[PDB]
């Protein structure tokens, strides 16, 4: 109930659900892992990164797959869509994180990748962890 | 700014918003000053309006070149009518002595009440 309160979380991922599913199937994942991680990375879709660039994994350049780069010291890539900066994100972190489908197991997984540093109340991954059980049932919205 | 006189009784701007995020957030640590941290409150929906109505968004984030991408540390949400502030994802109301002195404040301009706004705060999909 309350979460799908949240119009605008509810609005992202009904939008990308469907988009993420053969790309987290692919990294052997939980679709809700990879959906969360990208409603981290682009608050629901309301971040200018992700508006603009479509980077939705707000993945530094150069990463496989852009289109271009833009400083938001560091550029950040640009793609064709959504499902292009997943596809990078995939390219470049998937063997890193494929089968790691307990949500706090994926998130350490990103922190060794070197996708975050890792390193409020919890730390990196039980945030992160947390996100991805929202999205799981922001998913029945 | 925040001088009780700069606030409208219209309700808070972006800035002025976000100038109460970062008082939340200095009760909280966070490191604001700290090379590559920043807040964001260029979030926006498909018409260009803020996510949540009643509030202005922010993001937290980091970027650290030994990274792979942007770290993001919270997403929270900043009420225009009495800067009540909650972060979105771990759906925490923000607390601590000065904010809520700013935020009497704040309701003193604008004459509104946290539940005045209880249909838009439901809308953060943190509380029934």
């Amino acid at each position: 109930a309350r979460l799908c309160n949240n119009i605008s979380a509810v609005t992202f991922v009904s939008k990308y659900k469907a988009v993420c599913q053969p790309i987290a199937d692919q990294l052997d994942l939980p679709v809700e892992n990879l959906l969360g991680l990208a409603a981290q990375e682009s608050q629901y879709g309301t971040g200018r990164i992700a508006r603009e660039l479509n980077n939705y994994f707000s993945m530094h350049a150069p990463a496989p797959l852009q289109i271009g780069a833009e400083a938001p010291s560091i550029k950040v890539a640009k793609f064709d869509s959504f499902q292009k900066s997943a596809q990078s994100f995939a390219s470049s972190f998937g063997t890193a994180v494929r089968g790691q489908r307990d949500p706090m197991a994926f998130a350490q997984a990103l922190v060794r990748s070197g996708y975050n540093t890792g390193n409020g109340r919890d730390g990196f991954a039980r945030y992160l962890a947390d996100i991805i059980i929202a999205v799981r049932g922001r998913m029945a919205c | 700014s925040l001088q009780p006189a700069r606030i409208k009784d219209s309700g808070l701007t972006r800035e002025q918003a976000e100038q109460v995020l970062r008082v939340a957030l200095k009760h909280q640590d966070y490191q604001l000053q700290r090379p590559g941290v920043f807040i964001d409150g260029d979030l926006q929906d498909e018409n260009g309006k803020p996510p949540h109505p009643g509030y202005y968004d922010f993001s937290l984030g980091y970027n650290d070149p030994k990274a792979g991408a942007t770290e993001y540390w919270g997403l929270f949400s900043v009420s225009l009518n009495t800067g009540d502030t909650w972060e979105i994802n771990s759906c925490k109301r923000l607390d601590g002595a000065e904010l809520r002195a700013l935020q009497r404040r704040v309701m003193a301009r604008t004459g509104k009440s946290l539940a005045d706004e209880k249909s838009q705060r439901e809308g953060l999909g943190c509380e029934d």
